[PDB]
């Protein structure tokens, strides 16, 4: 458990922040073909010690879906590899949301990857002080910060809470029934339920836009300006669909506070 | 990754010596770079993997009249680690003349440490504002360090130097030193040895070896800053990471700090946040209202409460931070760290961007006013006159620090949606 935490929720930094970093560096079928996707693995467990472990091995790495590529779609598998004896109570239905969920929270490490590419980029033309920068620059900022503060609140649900009650939910059915707990609690949290499915989507509106912004770097000021305008329309009226859905959830209730905090 | 880390000045050559000693302290390591045997974590932030299972700290000495460079020389701490990296006035125009002429050797000695690092992460600065000879020289390598490499961080320790009154050159050097400050450096950490003094005197009945415990406080909040990236964390294990959240607007860099137990020498979540949050636990010292805060959390925390206590502490709603785009107050949490004996368990520290800072900045600026309309205090050198004939520079330096007035007080204004 402890081990599967730190791949498949990534909870030790310097592991994801190489693997997802070597990733991008490249940008295709030459990038799916097991030489450089089965070696990045290989070289993001160095760079952690998380490797010469026997948890370093029973990690296979694949992906679900081949791209030929705005574009939000992030792609990969890992899995976790248990005996027979152990096959009894981690079971391989169980393994199958595991790699669901960490989709899930891979695809909030690619916002991370492009507000480092637009920061990157705007910091050769940084010399300059006019008035085109700054503002422009205020827009890169508050996006940023938008993913800074949803960020911490799935770091905060998905790993301290929820590992909080599994460092006692544990106890020989009811190892099996805890673990399955265990994925409930991190589903629940993950705002991937139906109830709360219009709040995940305008968070794919947030993301496009983001990666939209990315692209432009002076190219023309206007252009960047109109999409940071819906972005805070997005974000006003996000606030109000989630306010909604707690008016009429305990743990959405934090992110009211969260969304909101010493502003309206 | 890797970071490298600089030290100039007796001051700055104290609190790096102090930090290093106080790391080695914090890591089941010996004085000479060996490891213990109950050792895990991150050892790669500032310590190179040396050739006897020695982690030699990566740190850039420099000085210039050497005083204390003896006594950091016959010690146990020179066996942690030696690069070989000593290079031998009290003038700002006088350290930027001496700066000026030996500029490519210790630019070897950069270069050297450049190419024996694989990856490169940012560079710290321990530099001592007005600080005699730090001054000039120090502001010269920070103008040649930010020329040579754009694409990493600068972050410099800084103090605000004044004892609140003795020497007249200083708000001039220090004003010239914090020109370099705003334009040449991304970061600023700034620190008052007036607050530090009080708050020493004020939990400690000492005032006269006030360097010697404001090196264990100094060194205490360096260490607290890069817990997370030293042991296993999750967010701003990079320093670039933490730098990007608290600066909106690239002139707006200057950090606050505080730290939650006052003497040093069970509670809540929301009890030391709250306490955090107070001026009073705040260790530097019209509205004046904070744009964003972070803050760390290292001790015994029960980690489930601590939403609610999120909630008690927006709804007790402490402070009206800002009119214009949303910031918060931002937490983070980490764990105590092990591998030595730790009390005082609960222990928070805090970085803020305040316009409050432009109060003091107000005050060195009244204060060089004053001494530029006498005229007595210039106490010209031909150091001065040779490095600037007209000393337009200071005229420079009083444009931008009063366009970052004006910028910190029209960001307190509503509107900020235009410039200024």
């Amino acid at each position: 458990y402890e081990a599967l935490r730190h791949f498949l929720l990534m909870e030790d930094g310097e592991f994801a922040q190489s693997l997802s970093d070597l990733l991008f560096e490249k940008l295709p079928g030459e990038l799916l073909n097991p030489l450089v996707l089965n070696s990045v693995l290989s070289k993001a467990l160095q760079c952690s010690l998380h490797g010469d472990t026997p948890h370093a091995s029973n990690l296979s790495l694949a992906l679900k879906y081949l791209p030929e590529v705005p574009d939000v779609l992030s792609c990969l598998e890992l899995r976790y590899k248990v005996d027979w004896p152990l096959n009894i109570v981690i079971t391989e239905g169980c393994v199958s949301k595991y790699s669901g969920v960490f989709s899930f929270l891979l695809q909030l490490k690619l916002m991370m990857w492009a507000l480092k590419d637009v920061c990157f980029h705007l910091k050769r033309t940084a010399m300059a002080g006019s008035v085109q920068f700054r503002q422009l620059q205020l827009f890169k900022h508050e996006m940023q910060h938008f993913v800074k503060v949803i960020q911490g609140y799935i770091a905060n649900q998905i790993l301290h809470v929820t590992w909080c009650e599994f460092r006692a939910r544990l106890a020989l059915e009811e190892i099996q029934r805890a673990h399955a707990e265990y994925l409930h609690k991190a589903v629940f949290r993950g705002l991937l339920t139906e109830k709360a499915a219009p709040v995940m989507n305008v968070i794919h509106s947030i993301f496009s836009l983001v990666l939209k912004f990315r692209s432009q770097l002076h190219p023309n000021f206007a252009l960047m300006q109109q999409s940071y305008n819906t972005f805070k329309y997005y974000s006003h009226f996000l606030f109000k669909v989630v306010t909604k859905l707690v008016n009429r959830q305990p743990h959405l209730e934090d992110f009211l506070l969260r969304i909101n905090f010493n502003n309206y | 990754r890797e970071i490298i880390t600089l030290q100039l000045g007796q001051c700055g050559n104290q609190i790096g010596f102090e930090f290093w000693k106080q790391l080695c302290a914090e890591h089941g390591i010996s004085p000479e770079g060996i490891v213990e045997e109950f050792a895990t974590d991150r050892k790669d932030v500032f310590f190179y993997q040396a050739d006897d299972e020695h982690y030699i700290p990566r740190a850039v000495l420099l000085d210039l009249e050497p005083r204390v460079i003896h006594s950091i020389l016959n010690s146990p701490y020179a066996k942690l680690y030696n690069p070989e990296n000593i290079y031998l006035g009290n003038n700002w125009a006088s350290g930027f003349s001496q700066g000026e002429k030996i500029h490519e050797d210790i630019f070897d000695i950069i270069d050297r440490e450049a190419d024996g690092s694989d990856s490169l992460e940012g560079f710290v600065l321990c530099h001592s504002i007005a600080g005699g000879t730090g001054s000039g020289l120090g502001s010269y390598l920070l103008e040649r360090l930010n020329d040579r490499y754009p694409k990493k961080l600068v972050q410099t320790y800084s103090v605000f130097p004044n004892q609140d009154e003795d020497v007249v050159v200083q708000p001039y050097n220090s004003l010239l030193t914090l020109k370099r400050l705003t334009q040449n450096a991304d970061c600023v950490v700034v620190l008052d040895n007036t607050a530090l003094n009080r708050i020493a005197t004020d939990r400690l009945h000492i005032q006269n070896p006030s360097f010697s415990q404001i090196n264990q406080l100094v060194s205490t909040i360096m260490s607290a800053s890069t817990t997370t990236l030293r042991y296993p964390g999750y967010m701003n294990n990079d320093l670039i990471g933490l730098i990007a959240s608290l600066i909106p607007t690239p002139r707006l860099h200057f950090l606050m700090t505080g730290y939650t137990p006052l003497t040093t020498d069970k509670t809540t979540v929301l009890d030391v946040m709250r306490r955090l949050l107070q001026p009073k636990n705040v260790m530097v010292s019209t509205n004046h209202c904070y744009i964003a805060i972070l803050n760390i959390i290292q001790g015994e925390v029960d980690p489930t409460q601590v939403h609610k206590s999120l909630q008690r502490i927006r709804e007790r709603k402490l402070a009206n931070f800002i009119p214009w785009g949303p910031a918060s107050i931002q937490v983070a949490l980490s764990r105590k760290s092990p591998y030595l004996p730790s009390a005082h368990r609960v222990s928070g520290l805090m970085m803020a961007n305040h316009t409050s800072i432009s109060s003091l900045f107000e005050r060195t600026c009244r204060q060089y006013d004053k001494l530029r309309k006498r005229e007595a205090f210039l106490e010209q050198f031909r150091k001065e006159d040779m490095f600037k004939d007209n000393f337009d520079e200071m005229d420079t330096s009083r444009e931008i620090v009063q366009q970052l007035i004006d910028e910190y007080h029209a960001a307190t204004r509503p509107d900020y949606i235009s410039w200024g």
